[PDB]
């Protein structure tokens, strides 16, 4: 989409239609006559587009003003209204871009945010454009939490989230204009190579991925239609979904092969029949003309009887023998039947080992986009978000994904090696414990109107708890963190000194020697300038390779690429780095996932801020003093990067309403 | 979660 | 609204798989052995089928008798009146075998024959005696 339409779309905004969360801050608008609100779309849609033309300065309410025209510049209080709102909820004016008003002199409230994790980034960045006094506390001696670039040399590579999932509807589009970074188109061709170190066939290889993606919809056929999402009293995960999908299918082979072959009965039972009477007719054939040739030997002239005799065996024999050509006839007619059904058999098997060996790797691969074996994601849910999929090709960074944080940090208040330990929000206030990672002694007081936390899901998790919540989180929220689920994925970057592989193929796979195995090392991907190839370990092989050490890793990587490219042309490689995102303490998991038993209503649950109790008992219940955001807060777009941000946002907005007040709800 | 590496 | 073409998930199918984990080993075993059965049955009627094909060999070549080309006259000669009344006590009422024991006798002048000469010839005595068998 183009025009006022575009600027909307662009903005994951229906320009024709009025969002849940603008008839709260509109409330006047939405209940009003249908050309106000058009009015207010219009008048809205215009802004989001002047900001996309050029995001790298601030969009003013002047500016916006002076470029709307009659009739929607007339009331002022509208654009005010609009502008206010969009500015406040970061669908304007967020990211980099010069300010055209410097920021205000003095500073009003107090957030510390915990993590600069990108989310953490990004509130932290808005809030400060709010004129407000922020914070930022990071465990880690670098930004970017799970945007993690390795660099060095002229090597680059990174061992975080590294694709760009579209630009349609993309805030990372906004970004990209504002810190310049190389993006690179994914050519989406992979050739599977198996184990033995040859390229699967064209033919093969276009079938089994139609029948992966017949198998998926299969599962959602059982989950929609026919209502399989309990079992004996669990939950049915997609993995269950599968197996009880292919296990229906391979019956279904069987049931095939049985009613072939039992038409072989039923015919063999006719034609053995057949015979009987054939056998059983040529005996009685027999028989008459012998007695016909003996009553012949009585010779002329004889009387009539004896004459009758001789013609009356006749007609029994001719009529015998017309009938057993009839029957030889109908033999004809059965004798081919039989190879017509030796010459149409069914299917063998619905699939051989070679199959299901590049089947698995179709399933290696989707455990890679939900890092997590296929027996955890809920079966309902697991692909509720796959409805605001970003359009457009997915990119790389060609220059690391790690200078988007890196730009955002610019300016903003950070404490690195600050390992946040215990969170106490108070009716009056909170106090933040964090201690020295470098030296644990050390310890830091943080106090402040409110605490936005970031912290990895997983970080969450964990037991025991690596950040004491005083007062306890609620159960509420408590029990929201164990049903989800945060999955793992590992990267290992070979980073050699000859350019070996195909150039023109950025992925390629390879294929598992078996279902268990099925996410070891099982994909690659030539991205980056420097001769640079990286490979994925995700499902179960995920958390697996954690146990092993790098040389090992490398070792079987080697291995693989050896097979599939000669075993002369792969040199060693010059450095070699190996992820453990689930042994990391700061992350403890790689991104999160709709663990069966759980729904996208879980992460709604975690955006939710908490509001501690009256400190004197009577007292009028307060303020929310500890918000949430990061990539497991973000419903519609969990487990990325622009998810994360938009969270990050999110909180921005409702922070600044909550401490600044909201003007704009008039 | 979902599908990576396409533009579906 | 429906599985995608070649999928084969009918409710019926699906509990029946579920019962309990072993149940969908269970199901798939007994297709094996229970296409084995009928798989061990062919071969056995595909070997006695063979049998008889071979109790059948020369089929009736050797047992058949030329074909008699008779233009079909009119008159009654006393043999053609007698050989057809032993042919009503042996036949009954099957006029084309009783005009082919005749042979120049087509089926209507059966039929008129038994007309014409019920009274002369006593038949219905025969027919009563034929039924009798
Ligand atoms: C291996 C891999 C690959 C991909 C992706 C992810 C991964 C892992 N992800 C997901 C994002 O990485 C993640 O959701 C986001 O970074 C959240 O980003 P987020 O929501 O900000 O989580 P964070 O870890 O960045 O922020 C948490 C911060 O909190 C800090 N912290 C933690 N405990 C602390 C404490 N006690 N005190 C102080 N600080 C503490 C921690 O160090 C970190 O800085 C992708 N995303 C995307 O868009 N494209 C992609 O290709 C990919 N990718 C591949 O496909």
């Amino acid at each position: 989409p183009s025009g006022v339409e575009g600027a909307a779309f662009q903005s994951r905004l229906p320009h024709d239609r009025m969002t849940s969360q603008e008839a709260a801050c509109f409330p006047d608008i939405i209940s009003g006559p249908q050309q106000t609100q058009k009015v207010f779309l219009f008048i809205r849609n215009r802004t989001l587009q002047l900001w996309l033309d050029n995001p790298k300065i601030q969009l003013t309410f002047e500016a916006t003003l002076q470029q709307l025209e009659a009739p929607y510049n007339s009331d002022t209080v509208l654009v005010h209204r609009v502008h206010s709102y969009l500015e406040r909820h970061g669908l304007i004016n967020f990211g980099i871009y010069k300010r055209i008003k410097p920021l205000p002199t003095k500073k009003t409230g107090k957030v510390i945010i915990i993590g600069s994790g990108v989310s953490g980034l990004a509130a932290a960045r808005q809030l400060q454009s709010f004129g407000m006094d922020v914070t930022l506390l990071e465990a880690r001696d670098r930004v970017g939490g799970r945007v993690a670039t390795f660099r060095k040399g002229n090597y680059v590579a990174d061992l975080g989230a590294m694709v760009v999932t579209g630009l349609g509807g993309n805030p990372m589009a906004v970004v990209s204009k504002q810190v310049n970074m190389e993006l690179a188109k994914i050519k989406q061709k992979c050739p599977l190579y198996e184990a033995n170190g040859q390229a699967v066939p064209k033919e093969k290889d276009e079938m089994v991925e139609q029948e992966f993606n017949r198998l998926l919809e299969a599962t959602s056929y059982l989950s929609h239609q026919l209502d399989f999402n309990v079992l004996n009293n669990k939950p049915v995960s997609l993995g269950q979904a599968l197996e009880v999908v292919i296990q229906l299918q391979e019956k279904h082979v069987k049931d095939e092969q049985i009613e072939h072959w039992k038409k072989i009965v039923k015919t063999q039972e006719e034609l053995k029949e057949l015979l009987n009477k054939m056998v059983n007719l040529k005996e009685k054939i027999k028989e008459l003309h012998q007695q016909y040739k003996e009553a012949s030997e009585v010779k002329p002239p004889r009387d009539i009887t004896a004459e009758f005799l001789v013609k009356s065996k006749h007609r029994d024999l001719t009529a015998l023998c017309k009938e057993y050509d009839e029957l030889a006839e109908t033999q004809g007619k059965l004798e081919e039947k039989l190879q017509e059904l030796e010459a149409n058999p069914p299917s063998d098997v619905y699939l051989s080992s070679r199959d299901r060996q590049i089947l698995d790797w179709h399933f290696a691969n989707l455990e890679f986009a939900n890092a997590t074996p296929l027996s955890t994601l809920s079966l309902k849910h697991w692909d509720q978000d796959d409805d605001f999929e970003f359009t457009g090709s997915h990119l790389t960074v060609r220059n690391g994904y790690s200078c988007v944080p890196v730009a955002l940090a610019e300016g903003l208040d950070i404490k690195l090696n600050t390992a946040v330990r215990q969170v106490r929000y108070t009716a009056s206030g909170c106090e933040v414990i964090a201690v020295n990672t470098r030296s644990t002694s050390q310890t830091f007081i943080y106090k402040c109107d409110a605490v936005l936390c970031t912290l990895p899901l997983g970080v969450l998790k964990q037991q025991p708890p690596a950040v004491q919540f005083v007062p306890p989180l609620p159960e509420w929220k408590t029990s929201a963190v164990q049903r989800m689920g945060f999955g793992n994925l590992n990267k290992v970057v070979l980073c050699f000194d000859r350019v070996f592989w195909d150039p023109s193929v950025n992925l390629f796979g390879h294929v598992g020697s078996t279902t268990a195995s099925r996410g070891e090392l099982f994909l690659f991907w030539n991205l980056y300038k420097a001769p640079i190839l990286l490979a994925l370990v995700a499902g179960e092989a995920a958390g697996i390779m954690e146990n092993i050490s790098d040389d090992v890793i490398v070792g079987r990587c080697l291995a693989i690429l050896k097979g599939i490219f000669g075993s002369s042309a792969v040199p060693q490689p010059k450095e070699t780095v190996v992820s453990r995102w689930r042994a990391d303490p700061w992350a403890r998991g790689s991104y999160s996932y709709v663990a069966a038993g759980s729904s996208g209503n879980d992460y709604d649950l975690m955006a939710q801020p908490i509001t501690p109790g009256p400190s004197i008992p009577g007292a009028p219940q307060p303020i929310p003093r500890l918000f949430f955001a990061g990539e497991h807060t973000i419903r519609n777009y969990p487990a990325t990067v622009h998810g994360a941000l938009l969270s990050g946002l999110r909180e921005a907005g409702r922070i600044a309403d909550q401490f600044l007040g909201a003007m704009y709800t008039l | 979660a979902r599908t990576k590496q396409t533009a579906r | 609204r429906k599985p995608p073409k070649g999928m084969f998930l009918s409710q019926e199918d699906v509990e029946a798989v579920s019962a309990n984990a072993t149940a969908a080993t269970t199901v798939l075993r007994q297709l094996d052995m229970e296409l084995v059965s009928v798989k061990r049955q062919i071969q056995n009627i595909k070997q006695t089928n063979s049998a008889l094909k071979e109790k059948l060999d020369g089929g009736i070549e050797p047992y058949r008798l030329p074909e008699v080309i008779q233009k079909c006259n009119a008159r009654w000669t006393t043999e053609e009146q007698l050989l057809a009344v032993q042919a009503i006590r042996k036949y009954g009422r099957d006029f084309q075998a009783i005009s082919d024991v005749i042979g120049n006798k087509s089926v209507v002048q059966v039929k008129n024959f038994f007309v014409n000469y019920r009274r002369r010839f006593n038949i219905d005595e025969v027919l009563q005696e034929w039924e009798a068998e």
